[PDB]
């Protein structure tokens, strides 16, 4: 009796395991895969770290309350503090990688709410001056912690009104996008498998982000009577076929 | 081709009807699954909504200035516009813009084409039969200076010549440095504080200058250039959120403070029709 | 008849013809058959 | 010297033709084409992959609550939500379906109209979604509309109900333009039993609708959208 | 092929003369009928009466007009036809009209013919070389409100740019959205007592647009646009009465009060010559 | 380059010419045909069909009055109508004939001339109809007429007679405009023995007269009617 | 030869060369033969 | 007459567009080749050979 | 296609495609081999 629902992922020593998962999204159907001959241009032998970095590495868990309007992070962003991989990032000129996103969020069969799980590559942001106003580097590099769209504009940043995914389009299209929904009577996790997806062979992984993945509360969040008016999110991603090169130095970046 | 089978009575344990969106896929359900339907064919390619022809026709995409007058005292020409140039972009003009931002990456070849019309707004004896001169200056080339320079020599750039009221064409491959256009990048140009973000930094294709090689007449003469796009041999990736909210700048997704809802409002219920 | 010597001065490439839309409607792992329980 | 006539049209522009021309850079070699995943052929691809409907109208400005349909418990035979089906319009002109409809004068096609619900999985409920063509008027009470092409979800462990709205017309061809000869009909949804709520549970569950086209839909006659404009030329 | 063949003295039980019309059919009788006739061949074949030639030569089916002129201090560009635009249809001038309408449905593509002459009514130095651009405008596109709008970037949209006293020509594919147009139409766009009647409510093919490019001279310059249509590929059904009384209106069958007689009135007898 | 030479006519605008020219709308796709009965392929073709001739012009205004030849009981030798041929004009004007050839120039061949009786079925009598080939005058008086192409008429079960005008002339074309060199003749009819009516029976018969052409028939060298126009474009 | 790619842009169809009046002429149940009295 | 239609960009002068043109010099017939050693069929050719790098700027 | 009698007016030669940067890289005498000590 193999269902849906039930699940393991399993990269480098760790596993994950899931109960109550709706399948699992492979970006545009691709699975992640090494860079071929026929495409390098780059001609550094590059460095495949496998199992020292591409295993779950588990951010800092967000507070669902009823007022949350969402969190943004972005790739490989995110981990460029996560053990090896973070210091194979700067360490290295040019990198290139995939990844394996998975979101938790459990309640109860009392509860009711649902995030909107997505992945958007190359996710240019809005600064909220609007005119022609840049959005500075720490701003996109938030690292770890991600982006809050809750949390109020800052001078530099970027604007942060779910209603425009942050880039002046309608939050409903989101869907165009690999996703998945994390609907507590139904789920409990969302899985999306994010192949490399860029217009260059490798690039450099410091100064630009593939993708940002986002978790937004649709549905609002909803608890039984007298419960607390709050539940966790949290967000494991491994890399996968990651590969570095062009060793050196490595970057000091904006702060 | 089949649009519709024939399909009669149902009462299975197969329940087509029902599946769960959070899976993040979208089941082919067809009328058939849930109706007694009747056979029809397509009758019918999609050849009109290929990205090969949706990119696949002439969109304006700038309108510049120049003109035709005594350059004599004139201490800058470029303010003058005695000669003016454009800083090559897709993204001035919005129309062709939301199209081309309704996918992540694209690549094609582009068929330009430059239409410049001419205008005598005060006292002229004639219309003057004036002649332009494109002339594409890639990062690097030395800009013009003055409408005569000896870069309008134009030894290497490639240029034309062509008279106003007439029309301009050419084509152009793929230039990309990348193997496809960014129509959206959401990194650097390097790791610093305050460089600028997004596609800005990327799509630097240099700029085009504009100018009258005829010398002055009389009466002062206005040469408006309208540059027009067209894409050929198109490919793209990544489908994206259409745009929604207005353009604010070329290349930033900005959008305006305080803008008007795009959604329209119900005068009404949520069970109005 | 192709007048000129480079690719991209050539016409429109006419009808990619291929049409999957499947990569971005059921860009699933474990594939889902239409009419058996969507979560099993 | 071949003896020619130029014909009416010569030294014309026309933006659509699609003919040769010099290459302004000969000998120049493109760049290598890579892998990139995602790749789109036709735009009739795209709109069948579903997005959210802000049904949900109501607010005074653009909000997330724009998608969510109310539920509202122990309530029966009511309404739940009603729209017209210009899809070039209305709740629908800002979905993906809409926005590229938009983008070409006719359609035709059966579309895909899904309903999830978020409500507590210990609730229950059982809605009915009814699809009206064209030639009366929008259903008024639930009889009315269940005598039209309708579908009753039980709503429980699949979360999601996907009715279509099979291409139901005379004419072979609708405008994406609203136009009354062209009108597609009506969608409604109603209380078949009625929504309930499992103790220590209070308040509104909410409905998510999406609406996406089936491998049946036609687009034809391109042209520019009302989607978008601007007044003066956007500089860097 | 054979016009008449030999046929000689008669004395039958078989009358081909005598028929009954009351049956609703034209007996095919032939002068061999009822005269004694020698052998005679066609020789013609009737081409020209081919339905594809009938309707397969350009006629004029619209004219309008736009001027080049200041448009500093005008509030409504329309109304000063600094641009104009035509509700497009084929029933507006009544030569091509009555030929269309003398079948009930009708289907082919159309070549359109765009011919614009230019006029200097009160003192001009020189005439100006301006270039016309028609734009279609479908159903649903954003109407241009201003001479010079975001909508002539025109990126979807197709239209044509040509100089005044040239002409423009292309063809459009059959773009009726039934299998055939209606010349006729005994419907409505729905059941309301009120909304109108006839082929106004199916032939809703949006309108072609028309404007002057170039800036404005100091003189002002008057542009005459003529569109002129040609069908080819054309299937032709129901053939009907053909029209007798004078149009009033476009798509309506509407016909004149008090209007003269149109069958001639005989000076004299029903015996007269 | 292709060395080439523009000829005279370069640039001209033939409203006749017959080219091929770019389409505005590359890759649509037209609706597809479905049967429609009645499929008009040549011009030729339908003034084979019949309609009514006005042949009783005489009244002051267009009216169904003016489609019937009276018939008067008791009269013997006098002439019933009259006419000469030149279908492009008088009483066959407005006829499907009279309408269509005059879209022409030039025509040929033969005309159907008809008569259909519709006095009581207990009446009876006997007319002739002639048609005097050009040369001499339009008959006078039955003799004369007599002396042409006729035929003796005998009303009764078979409602109509069908008198053929067999294509009589040297030249082998005659102009749709009224032209002498070109005239077709004279059409007349007569009383070969009179109209009787039977008992308690009183008043007028009437004839019904029908033209159309002949598979014998030939139109050509297109051209614009007289018999419509307009002095302002139409408005909506 | 056709320049152009569309069906739409090539010229004139050339005569059908079919040319049946009887649909109009003669679209009567049973069938009516010359010399033959039209009622029976 | 064939009939043509001209295309817009007739009549202009790209500078970098490959045509044939008549000869202003017919029959003219150009001196014989010779051998000449040092032949350079591409600039990728040349910029293999080293030069010179003055890398003290300093002067 | 050449519509001119003479080569002069003929278009572009078209990419040579021999390259030998040798006889201004290596125009020495004794052959030397890469990895060989060039002076030996
Ligand atoms: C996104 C995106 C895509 C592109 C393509 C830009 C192509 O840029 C050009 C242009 C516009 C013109 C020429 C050009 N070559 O010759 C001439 C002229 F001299 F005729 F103008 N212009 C060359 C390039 C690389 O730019 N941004
Ligand atoms: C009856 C009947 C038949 C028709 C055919 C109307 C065709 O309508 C058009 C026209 C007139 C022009 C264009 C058109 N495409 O490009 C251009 C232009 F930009 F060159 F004008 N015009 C497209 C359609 C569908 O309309 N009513």
């Amino acid at each position: 009796g193999y269902s849906d629902r039930v699940q393991q992922i399993t990269l480098g020593n760790s596993t994950i395991t899931t109960q109550e998962a709706a399948n699992a999204v492979v970006c545009y159907a691709e699975w992640p895969e090494y860079l071929p001959d026929v495409d390098a241009s780059d001609v550094n032998k590059t460095s495949k770290p496998d199992t020292s970095v591409c295993r779950f590495y588990t951010l800092d868990s967000k507070t669902w309350t009823t007022g949350s309007k969402g969190w943004c992070w972005k790739l490989p962003d995110a981990l460029k503090d996560m053990g090896v991989f973070g210091q194979n990032m700067f360490f290295h000129s040019l990198g290139r990688s995939g990844y394996t996103v998975h979101v938790q969020c459990n309640a109860t069969k009392f509860h009711s709410g649902c995030l909107l799980v997505v992945v958007i590559p190359e996710h240019q942001l809005a600064s909220h001056e609007g005119g022609n106003v840049s959005v500075k580097y720490t701003f996109t590099h938030p690292g770890e912690r991600g982006i809050d769209l809750s949390s109020a504009n800052e001078v530099g940043g970027p604007v942060k009104d779910v209603l425009y995914n942050m880039n002046g389009t309608l939050l409903g299209n989101l869907l165009i996008f690999p996703h998945q929904f994390i609907n507590l009577r139904t789920n409990n996790t969302a899985t999306i498998v994010i192949p490399y997806i860029n217009s260059v062979p490798i690039d450099s992984m410091t100064r630009h982000n593939n993708v940002s993945l986002m978790v937004i509360p649709i549905a609002p969040l909803t608890v039984p009577t007298g419960a607390t008016p709050s539940l966790p999110i949290t967000v494991t991603i491994a890399p996968m076929c990651t590969e570095f090169s062009g060793i050196r130095s490595k970057s000091i970046v904006p702060q | 081709t089949v649009a519709s089978i024939s399909s009669g009575p149902k009462h299975t344990q197969k329940v087509p009807i029902l599946t769960a969106n959070e899976t993040g896929a979208t089941m082919p359900v067809l009328p058939s699954d849930s109706i007694e339907t009747r056979t029809t064919y397509m009758h019918f390619n999609g050849s009109e909504t290929d990205v090969e022809c949706f990119l696949g026709r002439a969109a304006c995409v700038h309108v510049t200035e120049i003109q035709n007058k005594d350059a004599t005292g004139i201490d800058n020409h470029r303010e003058a516009k005695l000669f003016n140039d454009w800083k090559i972009n897709l993204s001035s003009l919005v129309q062709l813009r939301k199209k081309l931002e309704l996918f992540t990456y694209v690549r094609f070849d582009s068929e330009y084409t430059i239409l410049a019309t001419a205008s005598q707004p005060d006292s002229a004896n004639y219309s003057s039969n004036l002649v332009v001169q494109a002339m594409y200056v890639p990062p690097g080339a030395p800009n013009p200076k003055e409408w005569d320079d000896y870069t309008w020599q134009s030894a290497s750039n490639p240029s034309v010549f062509f008279k106003v009221g007439d029309t301009s064409r050419f084509s152009v491959p793929y230039v990309g440095l990348a193997s496809a256009y960014n129509c959206f990048y959401d990194g650097y140009s390097h790791d610093d504080a305050e460089t600028q973000y997004g596609i800005t930094v990327l799509n630097h294709m240099g700029s085009m200058a504009f100018r009258i090689v005829n010398e002055h007449d009389e009466h002062k003469t206005l040469v408006k250039i309208r540059v027009y796009h067209r894409a050929k041999h198109v490919e793209a990736w990544i489908p994206r959120a259409p745009r929604a909210l207005p353009y604010t700048s070329i290349g930033r997704t900005n959008y305006p403070k305080n803008t008007e809802p795009v959604i329209k409002k119900r005068k009404g219920d949520i069970k109005s029709y | 008849i192709n007048y000129y010597k480079d690719a991209a001065s050539t016409s429109s490439a006419g009808q990619s013809l291929s049409m999957d839309p499947s990569k971005f409607t059921e860009p699933v792992k474990d594939l889902m058959l239409k009419g058996a329980p969507a979560l099993n | 010297g071949l003896p020619t006539t130029t014909l009416p049209g010569s030294g014309q522009f026309l933006t659509t033709d699609d003919r040769q021309s010099p290459s302004a850079l000969p000998n120049y070699e493109p760049t290598p084409r890579i892998h990139i995943p995602g790749k789109v052929h036709n735009l009739l691809e795209i709109i069948q992959v579903d997005t959210l409907i802000p049904m949900n109208n109501t607010h005074t400005k653009d909000e997330v609550n724009s998608y969510l349909i109310p539920l509202n418990a122990n309530r029966q035979n009511e309404q739940v939500f009603g729209t017209n089906l210009f899809i070039g319009d209305g709740v629908f002109k800002t979905t993906l379906l809409g926005e590229i409809v938009q983008y070409y004068t006719h359609w035709s096609g059966s579309l895909r109209f899904s309903l999830m619900y978020t409500g507590p999985a210990l609730s229950s409920a059982k809605l009915i979604l009814a699809y009206t063509p064209p030639g009366a008027r929008g259903p008024q009470d639930r009889r009315e509309a269940m005598l039209g092409t309708h579908v009753v979800w039980d709503i429980g462990l699949q979360s999601t109900i996907v009715m279509t709205i099979p291409w139901t017309s005379g004419v072979q061809f609708r405008y994406t333009d609203p136009d009354t000869y062209t009108s597609a009909g009506f969608l409604s949804c109603w209380y078949q039993t009625s929504l309930i709520l499992p103790p220590e549970t209070t308040g509104q569950v909410y409905l998510l609708s999406f609406i996406s086209a089936c491998p049946d839909f036609k687009l034809r006659l391109m042209k520019d959208t009302q989607t978008i404009s601007q007044t003066v030329a956007l500089t860097e």
